[PDB]
RNA sequence: AGUACGGCCGCAAGGUUAAAACUCAAAUGAAUUGACGGGGGCCCGCACAAGCGGUGGAGCAUGUGGUUUAAUUCGAUGCA
């Protein structure tokens, strides 16, 4: 994209709740382009978080996903010989596609049984600031303090 | 690898090389200690005890599982 | 130097709706934890929280009040 | 290069330094000599500005904008 | 101890270091801090950022004498040359005339050689 | 070859004067069209960056190299 700009791709919105928020989680845990087979995953992973926190089924996805979303990720951006890395702060809206990446990894570890299990655990932990999730953000926050010198 | 207290009474040149095997050690490790410096170069997970039989399991070395602790809001 | 043998099974420990409790206090009250390969975990508390009791429960060397525990499949403790 | 700043200012604002002394000042001080390369600078750094002078005059040309 | 009101803030600025000492009138060091001792140690101790904590440490460790007053005197030209002088208005030194004491021979000593 | 020998000069470093045999069919100067630069501008593109999924390990299918064989027919050998 050296001449190019991309204004957007439109999404279908989620079934059961009609934003579009849950509707691009759904794509990223998908694999094979099996799109039923992920959204019953999502499905049988929400409707358990309900269960536990008392939070039905997006202020509870809202909320686990709000203490796993970044502030600022750091990049590559040597000089002319240099090595180092730049923290640079992040959109408002690539905030989620980290934040559900993120998550979805530390699902694929952590192996106990079905994903729609194991995915549910990963959910309920980030509703703590408890999970790999949560940690893989503290992570990146602390590398983009370390190198603040650059800005 | 199961160690209670592995490092009681050995010295910090004696305790440097225990670190280093503990942790290149490929199998499962499950160590139980008491001080801070030797399990934030060993370990990434704990097991953070609490009363009434409770066992909160957190990520990191021992800083880090302590750092989520401070901040833990137990899904209300 | 330490002395490698062949890779245990991806599960090491298993144990769910475990509650071991001593006569006055409970020490472990319905635990629900997975133990796998390669994965290093430090136990860490308060004095006689169950530490060492909870390996105990472990190897089997004293049975669990109830919940069942399952151990790993080509473990060399 | 002092600045006493009056009662009000509440901000720096310190670009009196870049007229005299200054890191432009120093840095023909921090190395060098040879006591002829800078005859060989400062022929060089005037021989292009007479140059631009003409690329100046040069101006009287259509051009087309 | 002996509650000094107006003292003076040296800042030696340099292509490599940055080295705070606040003083009192009469050129008696109260305190110090650099880039380097600030967790800064490599090529990071070069960017005016590193130069901004310098002075946030230095503004501590010298707040027993309570200094009020402030005069800076800059030194040299580097990277945190009005980074640390940001820092100091921020750490609540009201700061009266700044300066700069850079030296500069008037064809004295020769210089080293060059670098290739 | 600005070298050898010989003069003159110098404390020395060496300076100045100054060959010949031999060997080659060229050496050289300025400019032209290209190519090339770890020279400079402007522009590009799955070239990086942001991502998804693989190869390299395992078993098998197919082709090649080598080695064997009475013959393992011939051809294709960087990108291509
Ligand atoms: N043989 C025993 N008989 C009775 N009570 C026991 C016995 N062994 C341990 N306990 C009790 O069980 C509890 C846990 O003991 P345990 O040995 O597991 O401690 P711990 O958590 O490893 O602690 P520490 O770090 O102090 O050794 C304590 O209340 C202890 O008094
Ligand atoms: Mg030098
Ligand atoms: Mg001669
Ligand atoms: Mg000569
Ligand atoms: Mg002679
Ligand atoms: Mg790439
Ligand atoms: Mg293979
Ligand atoms: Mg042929
Ligand atoms: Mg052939
Ligand atoms: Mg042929």
């Amino acid at each position: 994209p050296r001449r190019r700009v991309i204004g957007q791709r439109k999404i279908l919105p989620d079934p059961k709740f009609g934003s579009e928020l849950l509707a691009k989680f759904v794509n990223i845990l998908m694999v094979d382009g099996k799109k039923s087979t992920a959204e019953s995953i999502v499905y049988s992973a929400l409707e358990t978080l309900a269960q536990r926190s008392g939070k039905s089924e997006l202020e509870a996805f809202e909320v686990a996903l709000e203490n796993v979303r970044p502030t600022v990720e750091v990049k590559s951006r040597r000089v002319g010989g240099s090595t180092y890395q730049v923290p640079v702060e992040v959109r408002p809206v690539r905030r989620n596609a980290l934040a559900m990446r993120w998550i979805v990894e530390a699902a694929r570890k952590r192996g106990d049984k079905s994903m729609a299990l194991r995915l549910a655990n990963e959910l309920s932990d980030a509703a703590e600031n408890k999970g790999t999730a949560v940690k893989k953000r503290e992570d990146v926050h602390r590398m983009a303090e370390a190198n603040k010198a650059f800005a | 690898l199961i160690l209670d207290q592995p490092t009681n009474d050995l010295d910090v040149e004696t305790l440097e090389l225990l670190e280093e095997l503990i942790d290149s050690y490929q199998g499962t490790v499950l160590l139980v200690s008491h001080d801070r410096q030797f399990v934030d170069n060993t370990v990434t997970e704990c097991w953070i005890f609490e009363g009434g039989g409770k066992i909160g399991r957190y990520v990191g070395g021992y800083h880090d599982a302590r750092g989520q602790q401070e901040q833990y809001v137990a899904l209300k | 130097q330490v002395e490698e043998a062949s890779r245990s099974g991806k599960i090491v420990f298993e144990m769910e709706d475990v509650c071991y409790q001593v006569n006055g206090k409970q020490l472990v009250k319905d635990f629900s934890a997975q133990v796998l390969r390669g994965d290093k975990i430090a136990l860490i508390g308060p004095n006689g929280c169950g530490k060492t009791t909870l390996l105990k429960l472990m190897l089997g060397q004293l049975q669990a009040d109830s919940g069942r525990i399952h151990v790993g499949t080509k473990l060399e403790v | 290069i002092k600045v006493r700043e009056n009662e009000p200012f509440d901000v720096a604002l310190r670009r009196f330094k870049r007229s005299c002394e200054k890191a432009g000042v120093l840095a023909e001080v921090r190395r060098r000599e040879f006591y002829e390369k800078p005859t060989t600078e400062r022929k060089r750094a005037k021989a292009s500005a007479v140059k631009r002078h003409a690329k100046k005059l040069a101006r009287e040309n259509a051009r087309r904008t | 101890r002996k509650q000094v009101s107006d003292g003076v803030a040296h800042i030696h600025a340099s292509f490599n270091n940055t080295i705070v000492t606040i003083t009192d009138r009469q050129g008696n060091a109260l305190g110090w801090a650099t880039a380097g001792g600030s967790g800064f140690r490599g090529s990071r101790k070069s960017t005016p950022f590193a130069a901004q904590v310098a002075a946030e440490r230095c503004a501590d460790a010298v707040k027993e004498y309570g200094i009020k007053n402030l005069e800076v005197m800059v030194k040299g030209p580097g990277p945190g040359r009005e980074s640390t002088i940001r820092a100091l208005n921020a750490a609540g030194f009201r700061i009266t005339n700044i300066t700069d004491v850079t030296p500069i021979p008037h064809n004295g000593c020769r210089p080293p050689k060059k670098r290739r």
